[PDB]
């Protein structure tokens, strides 16, 4: 008798990246290491 | 560090160093204090002496 443990076929994970994805054309990703220190971000606009 | 951490860290350093520095000051002044108080507790007045 035999069991024939054949090749364990370790399926490698498919990688992603945020900027490589198509949502980053709507995003605008900015590192800011005191985001843990902001209250918020509150862009003022002047419209004539 | 996007530089706002750096003042906070060096002020932590300054606070610890000033704590130890004024601590050595307090140790010296407490030595002055208890030395003076021992001389007071071992010094009789002039109308006794």
């Amino acid at each position: 008798s035999f069991e024939a443990i054949f090749g364990t076929y370790c399926n490698k994970i498919e990688w992603v990246t945020f900027l490589g994805t198509a949502l980053a054309t709507a995003a605008h990703a900015i590192m800011f290491h005191d985001l843990n220190k902001m209250t918020t971000g509150k862009m003022l606009f002047y419209i004539q | 560090d996007t530089l706002l951490d750096k003042l906070l860290n060096a002020d932590a350093v300054n606070t610890v160093l000033r704590a130890v520095k004024n601590t050595a000051d307090a140790m010296e002044r407490g030595l002055i204090d208890t030395f003076l108080r021992v001389l007071l507790r071992h010094a009789p007045p002039c109308f006794v002496l």
